[PDB]
This record gives C-alpha cells, sequence and structure tokens, in this order.
C-alpha cells in the first residue's frame, strides 16, 4: 500500500517549497498518486501548490512531493494558518474479480499543513502549557492563547474521556461534557513530530 | 585533516523504518587509527551514541553508530580503534523509536 | 575534532491494505428477486482496511470516511451507475463490524480502540421499488484524517 513519510507539515514562512514522502511498499502492484490542498473548512486551495499534482507509482518506489507557497504572503503573520492536505491513492486493474460485481475503494490520506510564521515569540515547544480551560454544566471550552494550533488529546475530566479537540491560535474550542465527569483535568498533545507530548494538568482560565 | 568540525546529515527518517531492536537507517557516508567517543545510548549498546535532548522532545530508543571501512559499527569509548579514510555513519534502533529530534555528539583524537 | 550528527525522526501516516487485493470487495451476483421492500439487504460481504507501519498513537487517532456518488433515491448508499445493462434501484451500503449501517458523504468518524485492522461489511440494499438486474458496481473513497 500507499503511505506517507509524516501526519503533519510544518510549512517554514518564507521558504520556496517543503517535501513530502510518498511511498508504496507492494512490488506487484501500481498507484496513480493524486494530491491537492484544502483550506480549513475543506474546500480546495490554491494557495499552495503540490507538485506532481498527478503521477504514477510502480512497484517499489518512493517519490517526493514539493509543496510550493502560492500566498504572494497574505496569510497573518502572528499566527499559524491551516491548511489540509490530501494524497489519493488510486490501486489499478484487479483483472482477477472481472465477472464480479465490485466494491472499488482508494485511499485518501489527510493530513494537517500549518503555515507558520517566521519571528513567532513563544518557541514552539511551550505551546501547550498554555493551554486554559473553562467548564460548565455540560461542555468544557478550551482556550489557546498561543499563536500555534493546538491537537489536544487524551483530554480527561475525572474518570471520563473527551472527543479530542483542534483549538485554533488565538481562540477557542468546545467539547462536550458528560454528567459524571469529575473535577481534574489532564490533557496531551501532538507536537510538530507526531509524537505525544507529555501528560499536562488542566488549567483552569 | 582540515575539517576539525563537521556536521553529517543522517536525514528525516520515519519511527516504522526503526520499529525494533536492530533497525538500521540508510547509512550516511563521511570522510576526514582512528578512535571514537561519545555517551551510549544504553549499557547493552556501547556502540551506539546516545542523541543529545532537545526541549520540543527527542526521540527514543534510536541513537547513532559509526562505521569504518569494514562496515562494522566502532565502540565509542575512545579505547577502541578502527583500521583519505572514509566512514559512515546510521541510526540503530533499541526499541520502537519515536518520533522527534534525533542528534548525537562525538569526538576523535589519531592515533599513530 | 569534533562530530556533530544532525537528522530527524517522524511520524508517519498508516500504510493501507485491504484484506483484498487492489481494494476490490466483490460482491456477489445480483438476483433481482430477492428484494421485495425498499430497503432489504442482500448477504453481507466483509471487507478489511489494515493501518499497517504506523504507531498505535497514530492510528488510534485517525478519522474515518466514505465518499462517492450517493444512489439517487438514498443519499446513504453507494450510488451502482445507470445505463445500459447496469442495474436499478439497488444501491451498495456500508456498515460497522457490528452491522451498523456507516452512511457514505459523512464527517470522518473515530472507531472503538483495540486493533489495527477496520472491519466492515458491503451490503445491496434495494432503493428502489422494482429492481432489475445488470451490472452492480460502485465506487467509493476511503479517507482517512489524521489528528
Amino acid at each position: 500500500g500507499v503511505a506517507l513519510g509524516a501526519t503533519r507539515v510544518i510549512y517554514p514562512a518564507g521558504q520556496k517549497q517543503e517535501q513530502l514522502a510518498v511511498t508504496n511498499n507492494d512490488e506487484n502492484s501500481t498507484y496513480l498518486i493524486q494530491s491537492w490542498v484544502e483550506n480549513a473548512d475543506g474546500v480546495k486551495d490554491g494557495r499552495f501548490i503540490v507538485t506532481p499534482p498527478l503521477f504514477a507509482m510502480k512497484g517499489k518506489k518512493e517519490n517526493t512531493l514539493r509543496i510550493l507557497d502560492a500566498t504572494n504572503n497574505q496569510l497573518p503573520q502572528d499566527r499559524e494558518s491551516l491548511f489540509w492536505m490530501n494524497v489519493k491513492a488510486i490501486p489499478s486493474m484487479d483483472k482477477s474479480k472481472l465477472t464480479e460485481n465490485t466494491l472499488q475503494l482508494a485511499i485518501i490520506s489527510r493530513i494537517k499543513l500549518y503555515y507558520r510564521p517566521a519571528k513567532l515569540a513563544l518557541p514552539p515547544d511551550q505551546a501547550a502549557e498554555k493551554l486554559r480551560f473553562r467548564r460548565s454544566a455540560n461542555s468544557l471550552t478550551l482556550i489557546n492563547p498561543t499563536p500555534y494550533y493546538l491537537t489536544v488529546t487524551e483530554l480527561n475530566a475525572g474518570t471520563r474521556v473527551l472527543e479530542n479537540a483542534l483549538v485554533p491560535p488565538m481562540g477557542e474550542s468546545t467539547v462536550k461534557l458528560p454528567s459524571d465527569a469529575g473535577s481534574n483535568i489532564t490533557y496531551r498533545t501532538i507536537n510538530d513530530y507526531g509524537a505525544l507530548t507529555p501528560k499536562m494538568t488542566g488549567v483552569m482560565e | 585533516a582540515g575539517s576539525v568540525d563537521q556536521t553529517v546529515q543522517l536525514g528525516q527518517v520515519r519511527t516504522a523504518s526503526l520499529a525494533q531492536e536492530g533497525a538500521t537507517s540508510s547509512a550516511v557516508g563521511f570522510n576526514i587509527a582512528v578512535a571514537f567517543l561519545g555517551t551510549a545510548i544504553d549499557a547493552g549498546h556501547t556502540n551506539v551514541l546516545a542523541l543529545q535532548s532537545s526541549a520540543a522532545g527527542s526521540a527514543t530508543n534510536v541513537g547513532v553508530q559509526i562505521l569504518d571501512r569494514t562496515g562494522a559499527a566502532l565502540t565509542l569509548d575512545g579505547a577502541t580503534f578502527s583500521s583519505t579514510i572514509p566512514f559512515q555513519a546510521r541510526y540503530f534502533a533499541t526499541g520502537a523509536a519515536t518520533p522527534g529530534a534525533a542528534n548525537a555528539d562525538a569526538t576523535f583524537k589519531v592515533q599513530y | 575534532g569534533n562530530m556533530q550528527f544532525q537528522g530527524v525522526i517522524i511520524a508517519e501516516t498508516c500504510r493501507i491494505e485491504a484484506g483484498d487485493k487492489q481494494m476490490t470487495v466483490n460482491m456477489g451476483q445480483i438476483s433481482s428477486n430477492r428484494f421485495h421492500a425498499v430497503g432489504e439487504d442482500s448477504a453481507p460481504v466483509p471487507f478489511v482496511i489494515h493501518l499497517r507501519e504506523c504507531s498505535t498513537v497514530v492510528s488510534e487517532r485517525v478519522g474515518v470516511a466514505f465518499h462517492g456518488v450517493a444512489d439517487g433515491k438514498n443519499p446513504d448508499v453507494l450510488s451502482v451507475g445507470e445505463g445500459p445493462g447496469i442495474a436499478t434501484n439497488i444501491g451498495v451500503a456500508l456498515f460497522d463490524d457490528e452491522g451498523n449501517l456507516v452512511p457514505i458523504n459523512r464527517p470522518p468518524a473515530n472507531w472503538k480502540r483495540g486493533s489495527t485492522s477496520l472491519h466492515f461489511i458491503a451490503k445491496y440494499r434495494a432503493t428502489g421499488r422494482r429492481v432489475t438486474g445488470g451490472i452492480a458496481n460502485a465506487q467509493a473513497w476511503f479517507s482517512l484524517t489524521y489528528q
């Protein structure tokens, strides 16, 4: 099958292009690889170009997607902007099941593209600790004062585990809070490298 | 003899390439009777450099090896010696490697 | 001299394989007379999606969904096409390991974690009054959205 060499791309502002690996590991299969960029609402967006936008991979082979900056420097310079990278893997002719009725699948892999401005003040490792929480009778709001998108996970309220949340820079995000939810909050985050960050005590706003 | 200090780039390596003890990255040549000295990743792997830790989170279960012309991984006590002289470097996995920065430190004197 | 080795180890996405080669789930042959009422389903055809060579941190958190052209009479099931020799009034319907409908074209969903294989079931569903036989092929994209 086909896989990508990252769960996220950090695009440093001012750089011409960034690379993203694509691999197929099956010598006896051939994939078509289509790639495009969408904005945070999932709409196809042209401020980032992917080349080659369409190509073939025959057998065991590693290829390189190039992600080019086409924003013309129109994005905010004080906060990450969120985009989505889409890589569709289209299989080929399984001539074995020709006489048959078939459900034919293709794979699309969607990972976050973060446009990270140049002279941000707070280093990225220090972002996760700055998360704050606001609590209501049946909802919990996460407050992110940093310029970085925070991907919050292992969110716990007492014994009960909550939805993950994607907290925008200098913004908020809310998740549902069951009745049997406890008082103390812990969370983790997923950092630039795709790893889990250390469990942290949630701090009330 | 000219380039006393130099940085050898090992690349960007995905965790599934270093998923179990013994796993190795794509070696990377570099050159410059040679003993190497560094911090062992642990007491079972004296031939593997420990990674320097990062505030952003360093990788785990993986370190850096150095190999001479014989293709064998050199011991890193500053006493084991290897027989311009080329080498190569690579990652070595001691467990299931986790994501993060993976930089490593070493020194070397020379002996005749 | 002083040596400095630089590099970075990064999490990859899941390498996706199916129980069937080339992601081809082979439905049966279509016996138009087995449908007595809209909504009835044919036999269950299981299919598995494997999440290989990725960290458990990545695979536990991925959100998935099925995209494709819906049957013009039932937005939840995959259309089977239209035209000469093409079956009418059936679509392809997707279910989870427990046999509960997974409607197509919905937001990404997280599942119970666990293991690293997603188990589904495909079924023909009657979408109209008079099923007629023919070739009944469906297509869908299976999208994985990574945290």
